[PDB]
């Protein structure tokens, strides 16, 4: 069996050049045409074009033609996928996607590229509590959360008290504000009668502007 | 019961590419698998089907055409192409289902010297239909004169050598083409493992 | 070239029960010298690259249960769930190579049919944190419900918001097969100073009647 | 054996030409025909070339506006060109290709395109005089002409050595100019009648200067 | 696509002598593919070669193809004055294929120096506004000649424009033209003009000249 790797995240300001690649491995990469694949966020999968890495043989979609460059290097197995000037609507998870033949269906796929082109310049979280109190009771369990309010790009991680709570815990997908910046928040039901007895604490974590943030989320006593 | 595969693949001596051989292919078991991970080919291209998913299918007959051509005219050998092999000497169809599987062989076709052992039609005053076999070495008259058989101005002998050195750039070399098309019509005959 | 339309677009079907979802092509991809059709079905559950789970129209891939069955010929595909499995949760697309370009159809997402649960609904006015830096939010979180349709609205002073909330889901839940929502209205803070009713209206299908949560502006909560 | 082009002559930036090849002696359909063309003073380009069972080939700086193609009855070959540049200004030629077989063997005389904006324009012909060893020289100058090309003759073409016509330069005016000679036995001056004859096919003009001593 | 490169750019060697011409391609193709031209002034090319060596029929011993690889050389032994001309070789591994840029080989002479003629202005063309001065260099070698113009003995700059023959193939000698261009009043403001020639072939600089009447 063969195995396609891609490169990883990527995030560009609107106008900058980007390649992104795809490295075959295993047994068989000869026989396999490297087609690429966009998803735009919530968004269905596009076939972008293929190509026979052994001679550089390229087919593109309509759309696609004159938007993109798909090569191929065959001494190191890698296909490429590149724009020489990226607008925001590029956006998109990238997927290269192996058939062995042309009319042939995708039998490897790699695990995806994640594109972000934003004017946005990287920025921490601020996190702020959404404490319990008497309109987040539902008799005998309380929810308590938090807002992590933007920052840029993604992701953030967001565990309770060190990692320790998990159940009971939804932490909902980031919305991307008119701002251009994201933000999200986490909730976790507890027992209200442990709202004296436990102190509840997130933990905020945003790699990109390595920020690392704690909140204590306190029964709203004002 | 297994497919005689090596026998084509494995053979000492090429045939040239206007006298291509067809191996048919019937009553047996194929193993794609030697051909699929092999690690010795340089160009492997199929089309409409996957060389990993014919296990499943059964067909009346395969055939295994082989031949020799040089480098740069290995991408000819591919639906829908043009250049004197494609229109002269060995021609796939548009609708060709099959593998066309190729390797690099200038360390045992050519000679210094040059081996013009392997010769293609030069001359020809029309395109080969696909799976044509044109094994004609009638003297090609380029003009309104007719040629009586006879070489001069305007007869022309219609096959021409390629003289390979080893010393050629790689799209000069000698490169061994063996192309896998796949019939069914009848009772199917070659089947893959299970 | 050949384009691909798939029915319908989200399909809720309960466990060990049927799914169905068709595909048509506005041209025929049955290749007649070998009889066989040129149409994919691949499944991507979320966050995962999608998989091929069958290949000319009705050949399962290595590894795919037998409860995964395509059919059809010619413009008209089906693939077919027979005891629909937790793990099957996923959207499903079906995909012409028959030429190039490639068409992959809009996609179908499959989720587990549950039976109605209503929404646990809380409220959390702004921290202080927050209201010292020039915004205020309000968050509204409805919670562990089914279907995932739900209306949620908010009025400040018993006046409809327009424009100033955004509203968020959770996946279908492995455990118990229901989803989770936030609803966030961002204030200037002048403006949140200026009013003192806070309401979250929740209507949903497990309600028996619109659910209001409410606060007002400092007054504890 | 004979390859006979024609159609070249001046057209408009973006403009079209058709060329022609007519031959004789060779079956154009039987055989490998190819255009090559040479630009002024540069070597030659090989654009086209037409297999004889009907593929067409084409040099990357003529690809998708060149068109080569025939006539089997006519026994023409012919060369559609589109979205004319100016660097697609030259002579272009057909010939006969055989490859490993024998050459480029024939080949055929050539006919001018010039891709130009400028306007076609006839030349004035004034006289060289001759003036005052024992041998005289006297001339023509053909100025202010376009495009390419002037045929210079000399009494009909009865006086062919000592001939020398010179390469039109381009001037500053966009227009072309050049000049003729011929050296002539000094005596002969008042006993033999030198005229000179000018032909400007691309503006059908032609001028019979009689150029005489002062 | 191969590129062909032919060197040098230029010959020049006397009768009898033998010119050594290359070609390289940027790609190893092979003897089969190679061919050789030559080309006189006003004619279309005529094929030497075929095969990097196989000379094509009616071309005499003289030209000579060899080489392999992707290094080829054209040899004219015995050369004569008619052998001028610009020689390419071209290669037809490819569809299509490409020539080289061309090697000219002129063809050396014992040194002749010019005869200087010069040509007033027309009644004609003066009439019309313009006068055309030429200047006259008959049948020289070598090809390099310095051609002054002066009027009233200042040196004129930037108003003539000059036109040389290919070399001879009978005799080797080249011809030249110089042509000052003014309008007819320029033409009105100077008494003097003179064409003043430099050339091997001349002990020391040569003038003709005309009064303006
Ligand atoms: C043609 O013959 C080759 C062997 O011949 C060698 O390779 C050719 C391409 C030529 O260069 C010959 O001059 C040269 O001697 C056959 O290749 C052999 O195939 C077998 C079976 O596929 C391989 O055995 C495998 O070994 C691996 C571990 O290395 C195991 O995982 C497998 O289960 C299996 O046992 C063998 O290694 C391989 N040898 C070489 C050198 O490639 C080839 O099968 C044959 N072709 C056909 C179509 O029959």
């Amino acid at each position: 069996q063969m195995q396609l790797v891609q490169s990883g995240t990527e995030v560009k300001k609107p106008g900058e050049s980007l390649k992104i690649s795809c490295k075959g491995s295993g047994y068989g990469f000869i026989t396999y045409w490297i087609g690429w694949v966009r998803q735009m966020p919530g968004k269905g999968l596009e076939w972008m074009g293929i190509i026979y890495p052994g001679d550089s043989e390229t087919r593109y979609s309509p759309s696609f033609q004159g938007q993109v460059t798909i090569s191929a290097d065959k001494s190191i197995n890698t296909a490429y996928l590149q724009w020489s000037s990226l607008k925001a609507s590029d956006t998109a998870i990238y997927y290269c996607a192996g058939g062995s033949g042309i009319s042939t269906p995708m039998d490897v796929w790699g695990q995806g590229t994640t594109v972000t082109v934003s004017s946005a310049s990287t920025k921490g979280p601020s996190v702020f509590p959404l404490a319990p109190s008497s309109k987040s009771t539902s008799g005998g369990t309380a929810a308590l959360g938090c807002l992590v309010k933007d920052y840029f790009p993604e992701p953030v991680t967001v565990s309770w008290n060190s990692g320790a709570l998990t159940s009971g815990v939804h932490t909902f997908p980031a919305v991307l504000q008119s701002s251009g910046l994201y933000s999200l928040s986490s909730v976790v039901t507890v027992p209200s009668s442990s709202l004296g007895t436990q102190t509840y604490i997130c933990n905020v974590n945003h790699k990109p502007s390595n920020t690392k943030v704690d909140k204590k989320v306190e029964p709203k006593s004002c | 019961n297994l497919c005689p595969f090596g026998e084509v693949f494995n053979a000492t001596r090429f045939a040239s590419v206007y006298a291509w051989n067809r191996k048919r292919i019937s009553n047996c078991v194929a193993d794609y698998s030697v051909l699929y991970n092999s690690a010795s080919f340089s160009t492997f291209k199929c089309y409409g089907v996957s060389p990993t998913k014919l296990n499943d299918l059964c067909f009346t007959n395969v055939y295994a055409d082989s031949f020799v051509i040089r480098g740069d005219e290995v991408r000819q050998i591919a639906p829908g192409q043009t250049g004197k092999i494609a229109d002269y000497n060995y021609k796939l169809p548009d609708d060709f289902t099959g593998c066309v599987i190729a390797w690099n062989s200038n360390n045992l076709d050519s000679k210094v010297g040059g081996n013009y052992n392997y010769l293609y039609r030069l001359f020809r005053k029309s395109n080969l239909k696909p799976f044509e076999r044109d094994i004609s070495t009638e003297i090609y008259q380029a003009g309104s004169t007719p040629c009586n058989g006879v070489e001069g101005f305007n007869c022309y002998f219609p096959l021409q050598s390629y003289g390979f050195q080893p010393t050629n750039g790689v799209g000069y070399q000698p490169y061994r083409v063996v192309v896998l098309s796949f019939e069914l019509l009848a009772p199917a005959t070659v089947c893959g493992p299970k | 070239d050949i384009q691909l339309t798939q029915s319908p677009d989200s399909l809720a079907v309960s466990l060990g029960e049927r799914a169905t979802i068709n595909c048509k092509s506005s041209q025929s991809v049955l290749y007649s010298s070998i009889n066989k059709n040129y149409l994919a079905w691949y499944q991507q559950k979320p966050g995962q690259p999608p998989k091929l789970l069958i290949y000319w129209a009705s050949t399962r891939e290595s590894g795919v249960p037998d409860r995964f069955s395509g059919s059809g010929s010619g413009t008209d595909f089906t693939l077919t769930i027979s005891s629909l499995q937790a793990e099957d949760v996923a959207v499903y697309y079906c995909q012409q190579y028959y030429s190039t370009p490639y068409t992959f159809g809009q996609g179908t997402k499959v989720e587990i049919k549950r039976t109605v649960a209503a929404p646990s609904v809380f409220i959390f006015p702004p921290s202080d944190e927050q209201l010292k830096s020039g915004t205020a939010s309000v968050v509204c979180l409805l919670n562990n419900f089914y279907p995932r349709e739900a209306k949620v609205q908010w009025k400040v002073d018993n006046a409809l918001q327009s424009g100033n909330s955004q509203e968020s889901v959770t996946e279908q839940d492995s455990k118990d097969s229901t989803y989770s929502l936030s609803s966030t209205l961002t204030l200037s803070k002048a403006d949140y100073e200026k009013h003192k009713v806070y309401a979250c209206e929740v209507t949903h299908q497990g309600l028996s009647s619109p659910v209001t949560k409410s606060f007002n502006r400092g007054e504890c909560s | 054996v004979q390859l006979v082009e024609s159609g070249g002559g001046l057209i408009q930036p973006g403009g079209s030409l058709r060329l022609s090849c007519a031959a004789s002696g060779i079956t154009v359909s039987s055989n490998y025909m190819s255009w090559v063309r040479q630009a002024p003073g540069k070597g030659l380009e090989w654009v086209s070339v037409m297999y004889a069972g009907g593929s067409t080939f084409y040099a990357d700086s003529v690809k998708g506006r060149f068109t080569i193609s025939r006539d089997d009855s006519k026994n023409t070959l012919f060369l559609q060109m589109n979205s004319l540049r100016a660097e697609d200004t030259a002579i272009y030629y057909c010939a006969r290709d055989l490859y490993s077989s024998g050459g480029t063997d024939i080949w055929g005389q050539g006919t001018m395109v010039t891709v130009s904006s400028a306007s076609t324009k006839g030349p004035s012909v004034f006289p060289l005089a001759p003036s005052s060893g024992g041998t005289a020289a006297l001339g023509c100058l053909v100025k202010d002409y376009f495009p390419e090309p002037v045929t210079v003759s000399w009494n009909s073409g009865a006086l062919t050595s000592g001939v020398h016509t010179f390469p039109a330069v381009l001037q500053s005016s966009g227009l072309y100019s050049l000049s003729s000679v011929v050296t002539v036995p000094s005596s002969s001056l008042g006993t033999q009648t030198y005229i000179c004859n000018v032909n400007h096919k691309p503006s059908n003009t032609k001028v019979d200067k009689r150029v005489e001593p002062k």
